[PDB]
């Protein structure tokens, strides 16, 4: 009990140069892939995105988690961001720029993890 | 290609269409049908150059570009009765009023 | 549940929206309950390939005006399920509009409507000028024309 | 097949009979034993011509294949076009 204590201010560094590479990925044509994920829909503007994505979440949230060292390791920030990026997936299907942009943004994600200068 | 004329003499002006291969001769003929007055009793004009029969409306200037159906290009009409000529004659059509204010 | 509505069928259909058109075009999406959703605009001569899916109704119209549009000369536009690897391609076009919407379109854009009434017509044709053009009233049509 | 509508000032717009019956105004007055000519004396000549100019417009361009262009209509010339529109029903 005591999971008040913080993460080392190492690992919080690491995990916001990972989620910031993320967010600000822009493809060769200068689109910020990350926008639509910043902030879900509200449950009235989009109510058949809860009917299905059962356990949402959103960069805003994500990056949340990291704020609050709810995140105990780079493992479990990847696990939401492939979270994620599998609820756009699987509530827009393939054939749409939302799936694909979700798709990139994982890779992006492994990209910026695997650059450990340690 | 369809080109889109309005051809004018004194105060009237027949509004028809033909192609942009059709022939000066071809209009003289469709003006023909509607005025009852042979080819060579017309001298067709566009911009106070005379009109020429075995040439097309596109070698005129008439083309899909410039004689469109909601602004059709004019065509002067003068007729040739015996030995007389004459002049081509186009009256202008009425002016509009100025503008309300409100628009302005 | 309106008639005229989209159907949450999750059956991914690829669409070019190409704005064949002078205006600025507004596509409005309609909703799982038959309410207008705007979507980006498209500049005249402009295509997108679009992403949309099997059953939803798609209509388009002015973006500035909110005049009505046509698409492949019909006023609304369902994306059938794609054959093969097939985009469908929604025209968007003007309408052939009578001379007296046309007029009543230019004079909108000329008098604003607090000059309506200032303009000596006869006065049948200052409720036309009020009567703008949105997309509830062609809904409202197109509806009871089923 | 060809009729004649006289303005105001006396201009005769010579045009086809299917053109000239997109007005329901003119339809009515023709054929109305069937009438080939009609005079408005409340119409000028810068708004009919223009008035024909839509005619020759809606029935090349209704149930086209090809790109609509717009119908143009200068500021000056707009509310003498309204009334005239109203009135031919067109
Ligand atoms: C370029 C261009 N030029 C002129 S028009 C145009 C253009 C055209 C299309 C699109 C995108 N396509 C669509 O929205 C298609 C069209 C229609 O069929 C309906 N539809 C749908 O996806 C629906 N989905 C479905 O029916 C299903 F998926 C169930 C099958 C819907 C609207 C999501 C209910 C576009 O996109 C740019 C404009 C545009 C369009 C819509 C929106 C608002 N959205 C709404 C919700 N959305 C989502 C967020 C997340 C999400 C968010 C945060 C975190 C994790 C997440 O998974 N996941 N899924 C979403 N759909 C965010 C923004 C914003 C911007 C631009």
């Amino acid at each position: 009990a005591e999971k008040l204590s913080p993460n080392p201010p190492k690992l919080t560094k690491q995990m916001n140069a990972i989620i910031d590479t993320v967010i600000n990925y822009k493809d060769s044509s200068g689109r910020q892939l990350s926008e639509v994920f910043i902030q879900l829909p509200s449950r009235k503007e989009l109510p058949e995105y809860y009917e299905l994505i059962r356990k949402p979440v959103d960069f805003k949230k994500i990056k949340e988690r990291i704020r609050n060292h709810k995140y105990r390791s780079l493992g479990d920030l990847e696990k939401d961001v492939m979270l994620l990026c599998h609820n756009a997936q699987t509530f827009n299907l393939e054939g749409s720029q939302i799936y694909e942009d979700s798709i990139v943004l994982q890779s992006v994600f492994k990209s910026a993890r695997q650059k450990i200068a340690k | 290609m369809d080109v889109f004329l309005m051809i004018r003499r004194h105060k009237t002006t027949i509004f028809t269409d033909a192609k942009e291969s059709s022939t000066v001769f071809e209009l003289k003929r469709i003006v023909e049908g509607i005025l009852k007055r042979p080819p060579d009793e017309q001298r067709l004009y566009k911009d106070d150059q005379l009109l020429d029969d075995g040439k097309t409306l596109g070698e005129c200037g008439f083309t899909s570009q410039t004689a469109r159906p909601q602004a059709p290009a004019t065509v002067g009409l003068a007729f040739r009765a015996d030995d007389t000529f004459e002049a081509l004659c186009i009256e202008p059509f009425s002016s509009p009023p100025e503008l309300p204010d409100v628009m302005k | 549940r309106p008639v005229l509505r989209s159907v949450n069928s999750r059956e991914p259909s690829q669409v070019i929206f190409c704005n064949r058109s002078p205006r600025v075009v507004l596509p409005v999406w309609l909703n799982f309950d038959g309410e207008p959703q705007p979507y980006p605009t498209l500049p005249p001569g402009t295509g997108r390939r679009i992403h949309s899916y099997r059953g939803h109704l798609w209509l388009f119209r002015d973006a500035g005006t909110h005049d009505g549009l046509l698409v492949n000369q019909t006023e609304l536009f369902v994306p059938s399920l794609n054959v093969d690897g097939q985009p469908i391609f929604a025209n968007i076009t003007l309408p052939v509009y009578t001379l007296k919407e046309r007029c009543l379109q230019v004079v909108r854009s000329l008098v604003k409507p607090e000059n309506y009434r200032r303009l000596d017509i006869v006065r049948s044709l200052y409720e036309d000028l009020e009567d703008h053009p949105n997309v509830q009233k062609d809904l409202e049509r197109l509806t009871q024309e089923r | 097949m060809y009729v004649k509508l006289i303005s105001s000032d006396g201009h005769e717009f010579i045009v086809k009979r299917e053109h000239a019956l997109t007005s329901g105004t003119i339809k009515a007055m023709l054929s109305g034993n069937e009438t080939n000519e009609v005079n408005f004396r409340e119409i000028p000549s810068h708004v009919l011509s223009k008035v024909c100019m839509y005619f020759t417009y809606k029935v090349r361009y209704t149930n086209s294949s090809t790109e609509i262009p717009e119908f143009p209509i200068a500021p000056e010339i707009a509310l003498e076009l309204l009334m005239a529109a109203n009135f031919l029903d067109c």
